[PDB]
């Protein structure tokens, strides 16, 4: 897969958590971008989303632990969850030209994550 | 991708002539046993078809070099080629060959023909190749080195392949994929069948009407054309690219009067040009192959004026515009003033 | 969409449909009108502000987002989909905007987010107060009102270039009847005849045959492939066969070449002759019928065989 992303693993809750996916080129990160997960029993839950100049806005429900970091020369965008609780046992996924459409995204694989 | 071999060699074509060769079903209707004249676009019997040669490889010492330029075409092409080794792969049909401008791409891709369209970004120089993938045991002919980049396109065409390697038994074939490339009316028509022929150079004697197998509904009024051949890499035989030969054909039709045989099974047998001898000029008044004895009136020949002669008198420098259209007052409706 | 056949008839009787709105392009006969290209759309906006999509009106989204436009080669198509985007608690996903710069010409689709500045304080990369940000939530839930849930809304456009045929209509079909008087319509091959099946070496890219002058007489089935013959059913004069109006009134009248098993009844080669009864005597050529026979008057019309001598 072109994203992979590093981070996860048997945390006690209240531990930090990372996830990184890197792409290389100036222009692929035109122009939105965003996070999703799917957890197991769980709908669909979108967070965040910001644009080239890193403008955001976070899904009010749960805004509360939401802090991103940005790099364009790298080409990388990092979202940071605290706090692990034990209901994050599941596959996390960046995705790159998110609102492009239906078929104008690119989805990854994630890593596994334990929690008790 | 996106890489540059041109050299030197221009040797001089040998012109050739086609016998009996440009003969096209131009239209889908069946005809038994009937000579039905058209006026159409055809190629004439007996004229110049450029005996082009492909990249020269003269046998004393290498010295590859390439001679698929960008020519001048009018209405159409009869191409005709050998290629007992499988070199040609496609055509770079276009109007300017830059950007800003819209193209037609034919592939070969002997799994399945695809004919792209789209308004590419071509490089400086586009030629062919083959080189390494490292997985899955694939060989690299990207015509992306011919189309850089796409944008704001969205016409594509794969179909059942039509230029197969239908020799399937090593000579007496060498595949003399003929064809017609035509435009009309802001639409593409394609007619094209296999012929197997033994001879080596030149072309021979022989009558073969030449099938339509696909019409392309796009409608780019297209003028400049390229071929592709396929091309090799050069390993450690004592940046090396592009090793290769071929040979191949190119014709240009002109608006010209045929008139054609049809057999008991609506094949074409032979045909007739109506504008190159008298004889062929009494065959068509008549409507027959075979003319008995006698004295026909066939037209009328009458000698073109040569220049043009324009003859005014001494009459210069004047121009009584203004006083008529910028004068100061016009007078009224009823007593209106005749200026002669 | 191109070199495709864009069923319209299917599309009224696709989904969920509610309101149809139609400007410059009639609704019933968008199948028979070719066209060439269409770029679909998709709304997901709420039906309050759906209303300002037309020359005349202004609104954060008609004139902002994307433009349809102005000679409407289409239809304002808008329906409801109510049940497909609740959740409980608030769905607050999708995406407002608050403000752009200025009027726009139509058709101009906007993917860059420049600052804007609000009044005398400038932004000049700064974002809060008075430099607001371009997106913020919607509201949907199960127990939210019809109206702001959320509507499925695809406008379909069409368009008139100068392009070979790309888009049009199924037209549909319909069967085929043989040795009959019928009207057929083979992709544009229209006549009367009779079709029966024939016997003809017809090659695989031709079509439909032709004889001598230009008389279509096969042509191959768009469906079964199969060569069917053309030719006009029986057809001709009509002549009366009359001893005169001084000693009797019957008349047999003669249908030339028409067969008699086709609208007593004497077949001939000259046609059918109704009316006349065949005998087997043979006097002078009273009234000449041809090919040898001619009828005369007895206590009836009755034909014979003309007696050289
Ligand atoms: C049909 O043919 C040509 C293909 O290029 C196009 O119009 C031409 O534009 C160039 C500009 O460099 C002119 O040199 C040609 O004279 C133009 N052709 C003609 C016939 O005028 C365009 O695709 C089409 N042009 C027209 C008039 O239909
Ligand atoms: C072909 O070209 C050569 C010279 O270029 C000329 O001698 C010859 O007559 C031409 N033949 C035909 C059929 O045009
Ligand atoms: C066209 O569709 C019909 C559907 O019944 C099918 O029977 C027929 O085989 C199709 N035509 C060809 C040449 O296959
Ligand atoms: C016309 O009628 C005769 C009756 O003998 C029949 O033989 C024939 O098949 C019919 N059709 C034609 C074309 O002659
Ligand atoms: C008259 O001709 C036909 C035979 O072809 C038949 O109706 C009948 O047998 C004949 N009658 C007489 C008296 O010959």
């Amino acid at each position: 897969v072109q994203l992979v992303e590093s981070g996860g693993g048997l945390v006690q809750p209240g531990g930090s958590l990372r996830l990184s996916c890197a792409a290389s080129d100036f222009s692929f990160y035109d122009y939105e971008m965003s996070w999703v997960r799917q957890a197991p029993g769980k709908a669909l839950e979108w967070i965040g989303s910001m644009y080239h100049s890193g403008r955001t806005y976070i899904n009010p429900s749960l805004k509360s632990l939401v802090t991103i970091s940005r790099d364009n020369s790298k080409n990388t965008l990092y979202l940071q969850m605290n706090s692990l609780r034990a209901e994050d046992t599941a596959m996390y996924y960046c995705v790159s030209n998110w609102a492009s459409g239906s078929t104008g995204d690119y989805w990854g694989q994630g890593t596994l994550v334990t929690v008790s | 991708q996106c890489v540059n071999l041109t050299t030197r060699t221009q040797l001089p074509p040998a012109y050739t002539n086609s016998f009996t060769r440009g003969v096209y079903y131009p239209d889908k209707v069946f005809r038994s046993s009937v000579l039905h004249s058209t006026q159409d676009l055809f190629l004439p019997f007996f004229s110049n078809v450029t005996w082009f040669h492909a990249i020269h490889v003269s046998g004393t010492n290498g010295t590859k070099r390439f001679d698929n330029p960008v020519l001048p075409f009018n209405d159409g092409v009869y191409f005709a080629s050998t290629e007992k080794s499988n070199i040609i792969r496609g055509w770079i049909f276009g109007t300017t060959l830059d950007s800003k401008t819209q193209s037609l791409l034919i592939v070969n891709n002997a799994t399945n023909v695809v004919i792209k369209v789209c308004e590419f970004q071509f490089c400086n120089d586009p030629f062919l190749g083959v080189y390494y993938h490292k997985n899955n045991k694939s060989w690299m002919e990207s015509e992306f080195r011919v189309y850089s980049s796409a944008n704001n396109c969205t016409f594509e065409y794969v179909s059942q392949p039509f230029l197969m390697d239908l020799e399937g038994k090593q000579g007496n074939f060498k595949n003399l994929r003929e064809f017609v490339f035509k435009n009309i009316d802001g639409y593409f028509k394609i007619y094209s069948k296999h012929t197997p022929i033994n001879l080596v150079r030149d072309l021979p004697q022989g009558f073969s009407a030449l099938e339509p197998l696909v019409d392309l509904p796009i409608g780019i009024n297209i003028t400049r054309f390229q071929t592709l051949l396929a091309l090799h890499r050069s390993y450690l035989t004592p940046s090396g690219w592009t090793a290769g030969a071929a040979a191949y054909y190119v014709g240009y039709l002109q608006p010209r009067t045929f008139l054609l045989k049809y057999n008991e099974n609506g094949t074409i047998t032979d045909a007739v040009d109506c504008a190159l001898d008298p004889l062929s000029e009494t065959k068509c008044t008549l409507k027959s192959f075979t003319v008995e004895k006698g004295i026909y009136q066939t037209s009328n020949f009458r000698v073109q004026p040569t220049e043009s002669i324009v003859r005014f008198p001494n009459i210069t420098n004047l121009c009584p515009f203004g006083e008529v259209f910028n004068a100061t007052r016009f007078a009224s409706v009823y007593a209106w003033n005749r200026k002669r | 969409i191109s070199n495709c056949v864009a069923d319209y008839s299917v599309l009224y009787n696709s989904a969920s449909f509610s309101t149809f709105k139609c400007y410059g392009v009639s609704p019933t006969k968008l199948n028979d009108l070719c066209f060439t290209n269409v770029y679909a759309d998709s709304f997901v906006i709420r039906g309050d502000e759906v209303r300002q999509i037309a020359p005349g009106q202004t609104g954060k989204i008609a004139d902002y987002n994307y433009k349809l436009p102005d000679d409407f080669t289409g239809c304002v198509i808008a329906w409801n989909s109510n049940n497909l985007d609740s959740k409980v608690g608030g769905n607050y996903n999708y995406l407002y905007r608050l403000f752009r710069k200025s009027n726009l010409k139509p058709f101009e689709r906007d993917i860059s987010t420049e600052i804007y500045q609000a009044g005398s304080t400038p932004c000049n990369g700064v974002e809060g107060f008075n430099c607001y940000f371009p997106l913020q939530s919607y509201g949907f839930q199960p127990t939210n009102g019809v109206g702001y849930q959320p509507y499925r809304v695809v406008v379909l456009s069409f368009e008139l270039l100068h392009a070979p045929a790309t888009v049009c209509g199924p037209k549909k079909s319909t069967n085929l009847v043989k040795n009959k008087c019928v009207n057929f319509n083979f992709n544009g091959l229209t006549g009367t005849g009779v079709l029966t099946e024939s016997n003809k070496k017809f090659l695989p890219f031709q079509q439909f045959g032709r004889d001598i002058a230009d008389t279509t007489d096969a042509v191959r089935d768009p469906q079964t492939l199969e060569i069917l013959d053309i030719t006009p059913c029986s057809f001709g004069g009509v002549s009366v066969i009359t001893p005169g109006t001084n000693t009797s009134n019957q008349v047999a009248v003669l249908y030339q070449d028409v067969n008699c098993t086709e609208v007593n009844v004497f077949q001939t080669r000259a046609g059918c002759l109704i009316g006349a009864e065949h005998v087997n005597n043979s006097y002078e050529c009273d009234i000449p019928i041809g090919a040898g026979i001619c009828a005369s008057y007895q206590q009836s019309i009755i034909a014979y065989t003309m007696s050289l001598g």
